[PDB]
């Protein structure tokens, strides 16, 4: 929830809340709620997709959740902080920013050795001696014999 | 496509020789090595020389190293695999096998794409 | 953006000697280029189909020349429908030209190594040696790593 | 697997082409009062 | 190299195996290993170069691998034209000698 | 200066740039001209967005 | 310091090396349904 800088997180499965005393309220509360957001809001942009969904959130929340779509006994208790999804919230928002920009710069770094590998091929011929110490991190002699290039180690003058 | 063909059925008594034809269809003779396999029935298979264009080597197998003859026409289209010999064991379905070469290629396995295209098959038969 | 606009100036001091590569490179395709002066001109390198058996020839000399011999190794490029049989050379990358242009006088104590295909075939003197798959052959890595 | 091998005929001065010019970078505007 | 052994005379099956022919070698042939077929009334036919590389009219239904002195044809969705003998060639040093028996597959 | 010679080759084709355009020679000859921002362009560059 | 000079003999065909190929590039699946 964008708006609210909040990150809850449910289970995959339904909540029924028959299994909550005095739960008669929630169902046409939020039928009545989400039918005024959405006639307010998602007229003419969205379409719904089903009957309210209704989720047990973590921490004791009851998220009761109307999928939309574009025209492209016992007793639950709730904590006193909603502190734990603010803070899941921007860790995701952070973590989730920081691997797609990490993501790029890895795709663009590896296009851009494929590509000096070219200038690195084009110049072994012209100067092969440097370019071999320089891609072998010691010096060494090279020659280009036709497609390979054969190297010697250069002993430093005692 | 091209079509190489043999003599057909042979007969002949130990003693003499067999001189086996080869004629081809396509192929202008010039891209043509031809090798020669047999087996006798009951057996696998075996290699009795290659002779490769420009025609004047022909290197032979190990065992047929001093019975076979092979040779070309280059002219004609022929290959010819006279033995000579026929020492009773030479009972078998000779075939005239075909690789794709030229002259003047090097000896190595990267110019081989397998014998292609074949014979017929002889039937030939030593005894009396 | 900087390193990028500083790499620009080595692509165009090195499209000259060698363009076909570095505009096969750029355009993520093979293609011959050639420098008309300021600017490249680009073809595209059909890749040579089936039914075209390449045979690879013996020896890398002129025939009766001796001050002269080949370059790179020579090829005959045999037909399987009947075309008859084009004879070209061994370039680079496995490309394979449709003549033999590329001469050279000919030198003394003469080893190369030839690409042909998946190998890497051995000229000794201007003569088929051995061979030996690109596989076996040592790798220099010119690429930094990221992780 | 198989080898590849190319055929490259001459080129014709049909299709020209360029280095494109070195591109501008932009001034991030990071910084506040 | 000179000489070359092979699989089991028969290797029974039916239409719908996967059936593997392999061959093995004496001195690492370098993939230079060629596969025939030889039904009781034809002359052999190339089947499998280099030990990997399909002929042209071969269906892609057969396939090949190994490198060195072990060598597999391995066909996967047998349609009923693959009962015939098979042979391995050897082609690294001459003389060519010929593999494999593998007689037929009912 | 002048001191930029060449043996004269056959079928000569190139390309000069001058200024904003490039003139096109043909055997030694002016033939045409077209602007830079005509001719294609290929690019070195690699994107880091 | 001291200046340290190399002394290069003639190569020899014994030690032959060659350029790695391009190295494929990994596909990031960021995103989610």
């Amino acid at each position: 929830m964008k708006t609210l800088s909040t990150t809850f997180i449910s289970e995959t499965n339904e909540f029924n809340l028959n299994q909550i005393h005095l739960s008669q309220c929630v169902k046409e509360e939020a039928r009545a709620i989400i039918n005024r957001i959405y006639t307010t809001r998602y007229n003419s942009s969205h379409v719904r997709t089903g009957d309210i969904q209704t989720y047990l959130a973590r921490g004791g929340f009851v998220v009761v959740f109307q999928p939309l779509l574009s025209n492209s006994n016992r007793t639950i208790t709730t904590t006193s902080s909603v502190e734990f999804a603010m803070l899941q919230f921007t860790y995701d928002h952070i973590q989730e920013h920081v691997n797609e920009m990490l993501a790029r710069i890895s795709s663009s770094w590896c296009q851009l050795q494929n590509r000096e590998r070219a200038l690195w091929s084009g110049l072994f011929p012209i100067n092969p001696s440097a370019l071999a110490s320089t891609i072998l991190d010691q010096r060494v002699k090279a020659r280009i014999l036709g497609d390979v290039i054969s190297v010697s180690n250069c002993p430093e003058l005692g | 496509q091209v079509q190489l063909v043999q003599s057909g059925a042979e007969v002949k008594k130990p003693g003499s020789s067999v001189k086996v034809s080869c004629k081809a269809s396509g192929g202008t003779f010039s891209n043509f090595a031809i090798s020669w396999v047999r087996q006798a029935p009951g057996q696998g298979l075996e290699w009795m020389g290659r002779i490769m264009p420009l025609f004047v080597t022909s290197t032979y197998a190990q065992k047929f190293q001093g019975r076979v003859t092979i040779s070309a026409d280059a002219s004609t289209s022929t290959a010819y695999m006279e033995l000579s010999s026929l020492r009773s064991d030479d009972t078998a379905m000779y075939y005239c096998a075909r690789d794709i070469t030229a002259p003047g290629a090097a000896p190595t396995p990267l110019n081989f794409y397998g014998m292609d295209v074949w014979g017929q098959g002889t039937t030939v038969t030593v005894s009396s | 953006c900087q390193l990028q606009n500083r790499e620009r100036a080595l692509w165009s001091g090195l499209f000259p000697i060698n363009p076909s590569a570095l505009a096969s490179t750029i355009l993520d395709q093979r293609v011959k280029a050639r420098i008309l002066g300021d600017v490249i001109s680009v073809s595209n390198c059909p890749e040579l189909g089936s039914d075209t058996r390449i045979i690879l020839q013996n020896s890398m000399r002129v025939s009766g020349s001796t001050t002269r011999c080949y370059s790179r190794p020579l090829i005959s490029i045999v037909s399987l429908n009947g075309s008859g049989t084009v004879e070209g050379q061994l370039g680079t990358d496995n490309e394979l030209i449709m003549s033999r242009d590329l001469l050279e006088p000919c030198v003394a104590n003469h080893k190369r190594y030839f690409l042909f295909g998946h190998h890497y075939v051995y000229y000794e003197d201007y003569r088929y040696v051995r061979e030996i798959a690109v596989h076996d052959v040592g790798m220099i890595s010119t690429y930094v790593d990221l992780n | 697997t198989k080898p590849t091998f190319y055929v490259c005929p001459p080129p014709t001065g049909s299709t020209i082409v360029r280095l494109e010019p070195p591109r501008t970078c932009p001034d991030y505007h990071l910084g506040k009062n | 190299d000179i000489q070359m052994t092979q699989s089991p005379s028969t290797l029974s099956a039916s239409v719908g195996d996967r059936v593997t022919i392999t061959c093995r070698a004496s001195q690492t042939i370098s993939t230079w290993l060629a596969w025939y077929q030889q039904t009781p009334r034809k002359a052999p036919k190339l089947m499998i170069y280099k030990a990997s590389i399909l002929e042209n009219g071969v269906p892609s239904r057969f396939s090949g691998s190994g490198s060195g002195t072990e060598f597999t044809l391995t066909i996967s969705s047998l349609q009923p034209e693959d009962f015939a003998t098979y042979y391995c060639q050897q082609y690294k040093s001459y003389p060519w000698t010929f593999g494999q028996g593998t007689k037929v597959e009912i």
